[PDB]
DNA sequence: TGGAGAATCCCGGTGCCGAGGCCGCTCAATTGGTCGTAGACAGCTCTAGCACCGCTTAAACGCACGTACGCGCTGTCCCCCGCGTTTTAACCGCCAAGGGGATTACTCCCTAGTCTCCAGGCACGTGTCAGATATATACATCCTGT
DNA sequence: ACAGGATGTATATATCTGACACGTGCCTGGAGACTAGGGAGTAATCCCCTTGGCGGTTAAAACGCGGGGGACAGCGCGTACGTGCGTTTAAGCGGTGCTAGAGCTGTCTACGACCAATTGAGCGGCCTCGGCACCGGGATTCTCCA
């Protein structure tokens, strides 16, 4: 069992984020926010991919189902496949 | 006696397969029926959008002095013209970067 | 087991154009992701608009009007010129 | 002894990671955080090496882009420091609120 | 002296009345002759049935329903009441329309 | 032939459209703004209503032309026909 | 000697068609065969989430003291909601207005 | 000519939620489009699905997929208890 | 306005692993002929889209006045940036075991196709009741002076 | 902090009218009863690639401290936008007339689906070399303080 792995993501990481998205100054209370957002997302993705894995008959989650949701939700992705 | 034969590509005279598009499009359950020129319309268009997009890729490889093409190149190529950054708006290319800009009110002065 | 792409006449028509400039594998994925793509576009927007009018054919119009319909600007004129061109020369041979 | 005024190494920084193409995330803790977020929906589960990187290209380049939102938010009301409120507009507007 | 409203009033009482009420807002004829006007550079001697016009309206007046209201939140971020163009080009520049 | 009908959108309906929206008080430079931006709106539709016209040889736009250039678009609307 | 006939929705205990939805799958392009227990699902999902709408409306109708049901309420009722608004969350309805609402800032004091 | 739509099986289900209450023409045609575009939408996700895993029927499977895709939240749950109540009492009979 | 100093750029030599070209073969595209129906063309009918005229009145237009709001300037203080040390875990090789993803052959049950026939659903009248429109009344809210 | 006058708004009552709910006749599409063939379910085998553990090294993360610049509040001046009144202008409504183009039959032909025989283009496996990554040293440029 895994638990507490949010933490993972340092703010070293985020400030360089940051700075490839075109930002100067940044204020101590963006972390939060982006751990939140960025959890969010991974959520949202992963209950689609695992659902066209289970369809299948399968217990390993391939690359073409990532490819999949992706593009169910308007995000095409080029270069894995597909 | 038969005469040989000869593919309906060379007789279009394109690049791009005739026959294989034909079966896609029999095999993809969009139709009842297929006519005999649809083919090669979308063969043409489908080479020609393919021309477009490789000119302009080389034209940036060449400006950086390479000699092969990596998809840093494609990414400039797209995100720097006007009709293709258009068409695809909503598309990620992996280990594509982005490109160089800066806002003016955050330079020194 | 066979699979299938579009390097071979991806790498003619890179040679066509520029005569001596290589590729390598990622971008040969990626061309073909772009392929795929606007192919499956084009048909299935040739394919509704052929339900609209109570047909079960689809011939060159279908083509051109869904070419019309999604491109924009200069890409759809020179991409029916060719399509027209290429039709033309079929015909006569 | 030498030292620059603030500002001069953040916009060195910037014009840095604007040239290259690399990832910008270690690997082993965002494999962990995959793992433990898919552990709800089914237990038992296995992955394949390449699904973990499509999720962290994805991922990455929503985070890149919402930044530059924010940024453009920030700058609208007259200030250089970005702050939780820019974000929360951002979101807003774009309609994932 | 006359009886006289404070600069602010009429304006919420107005607000309210619009906000009840589920009618359009927009003359017919000047609307009709723009749309005609507009239709007439890609194709010549066209003719329109009674009910396109009709749905052409609905649908502009939604769009601008809309635009406004994002327009009065990036106006209201920046610690004014009065909205400006430079309101309108964010909210749409962030949209993805420009 | 038609022109300078573009003046016609007054500014009293602008007003009317803003109160619905939730706005309190106006500059006096959106009118111009909101009839550049009626006028691209318009153009958009319109084109993609007389392309399906023209590929059924008819002279006469129909309200289901117009429905589907608005689908096509990503806005669905509901009540005329369809 | 036939044994008369039973319609296939009075055997699933259903109010909405089921053989015309068999008809509809089976011209509509989706796949070269169709099997026998899709429409029930199909038609069972529909009149689920029209019971739904109309009820919500319902309520709506009656709360304004009307005895009719008009596009306002509908407007109403799906904005209202949650799950339903996500679900037509890029929908225009004709007739319908907006909900009333005014920022804070605004009010007098 | 004939024409087809919802109307009667809407009004009937209209007369077992709220036994005295009327309906206008304007908000029937809504009720017909959105009826429509629900199954349009399931249709095509079912469609799609059943071709990626290179089938040639579609069945119960694919539609439960579809709706458990397409719907949200707790829609989802109610809809598919619904659907395998009614295949459960169909197949009996 | 001048020097010091730190960061970036340019040039030459080594080596290795990924891209380019060749060979065998097998499966999918080409050639030749038959057949039945989808769509092209001609003709006719009746709906609905366009143009004109007169009238009543609701909405658009122009002007004057005054107040509240947008904008610039100044001052105080705290929070974020830049740099040097010490501690933690990522990254790279190597080895070992087994779960599960791809194939292949066999068989049987489910779906497509055809003919007969007979109720469910659509188009067409008809009447009545829900809702729209005046009219008087009473309650609620705003603004200036006290 | 209140008193009171003036204006806008919700409530209750009485009269029309046209849109919705229901009934009737007819026809076409869905249900009942068979046959024939192939798509998918099941069992067995093979081998690849995913998970787990161990040891060493250095790059990256965490911590503390000293300043400086930017976020934020308060004050003052001026002008542009909201409110109300009188005059001008087209929108909306109710008729009349005319004809273009949409929609529906009937006939016929040529074009696409289907089948059998034949062969060559494209895929998998294999070698080989040169394009690019890396290292070291010198030259150029930009920033900061007197």
């Amino acid at each position: 069992v895994l638990r507490d792995n949010i933490q993972g993501i340092t703010k070293p990481a985020i400030r360089r984020l940051a700075r490839r998205g075109g930002v100067k100054r940044i204020s101590g209370l963006i972390y939060e926010e982006t751990r939140g957002v960025l959890k969010v997302f991974l959520e949202n993705v992963i209950r689609d991919a695992v659902t066209y894995t289970e369809h299948a008959k399968r217990k390993t989650v391939t690359a073409m189902d990532v490819v999949y949701a992706l593009k169910r939700q308007g995000r095409t992705l080029y270069g894995f496949g597909g | 006696t038969r005469a040989k034969a000869k593919t309906r590509s060379s007789r279009a005279g394109l690049q791009f397969p005739v026959g294989r598009v034909h079966r896609l499009l029999r095999k993809g359950n969009y139709a009842e029926r297929v006519g005999a020129g649809a083919p090669v319309y979308l063969a043409a268009v489908l080479e020609y959008l393919t021309a477009e997009i490789l000119e302009l890729a080389g034209n940036a490889a060449r400006d950086n002095k390479k000699t092969r093409i990596i998809p840093r190149h494609l990414q400039l190529a797209v995100r720097n013209d006007e009709e293709l950054n258009k068409l695809l708006g909503r598309v990620t290319i992996a280990q594509g970067g982005v490109l160089p800009n800066i806002q003016s009110v955050l330079l020194p002065k | 087991t066979r699979k299938e792409s579009y390097a071979i006449y991806v790498y003619k028509v890179l040679k066509q154009v520029h005569p001596d400039t290589g590729i390598s594998s990622k971008a040969m994925s990626i061309m073909n992701s772009f392929v795929n793509d606007v192919f499956e576009r084009i048909a299935g927007e040739a394919s509704r608009l052929a339900h609209y009018n109570k047909r079960s054919t689809i011939t060159s119009r279908e083509i051109q009007t869904a070419v019309r319909l999604l491109l924009p600007g200069e890409l759809a004129k020179h991409a029916v010129s060719e399509g027209t061109k290429a039709v033309t020369k079929y015909t006569s041979a | 002894p030498h030292r620059y005024r603030p500002g001069t190494v953040a916009l060195r920084e910037i014009r840095r990671y604007q040239k290259s193409t690399e990832l910008l995330i270690r690997k082993l803790p965002f494999q962990r955080l995959v793992r433990e977020i898919a552990q709800d929906f089914k237990t038992d589960l296995r992955f394949q090496s390449s699904a973990v990187m499509a999720l962290q290209e994805a991922s990455e380049a929503y985070l890149v882009a919402l930044f530059e939102d924010t940024n453009l938010c920030a700058i609208h009301a007259k200030r250089v420091t970005i702050m939780p409120k820019d974000i929360q507009l951002a979101r807003r507007i774009r309609g994932e609120r």
